[PDB]
């Protein structure tokens, strides 16, 4: 804060600030998913009959 | 024989009938050419 210091002697003298770091780096996502060539042989539940 | 009847005006008595269902829900209609018919729904549930 600031406490007191008389005007008789030097006082302490403050750190000043500082210093913060982190790493966040990797992430990933990949939804592979199948055609199914042999699917499209039967009806769809949509292509009215 | 001597009568002399004078009718004057008649009733209406119709329903109370409005349907409501037939313009709210039912907007659209569609005639058929098949016998049966599906109603198919995909349930839609991805991973």
């Amino acid at each position: 804060m600031a406490l007191y210091v008389s005007p008789i002697v030097s006082g302490e003298v403050i750190r000043s600030r500082g210093g913060s770091t982190s790493e966040f780096t990797p992430g990933y996502v990949k939804p592979k998913h199948e055609v199914n060539p042999q699917m499209t042989l039967r009806r769809l539940p949509d292509e009215d009959p | 024989m001597y009568t002399t009847a004078q009718l004057l005006a008649a009733n209406e008595q119709k329903f109370k009938f409005d349907p409501l269902f037939l313009r709210l829900f039912f907007r659209e209609s569609y005639p058929f050419t098949t016998e049966k018919v599906y109603l198919s729904q995909i349930p839609g549930l991805v991973n």
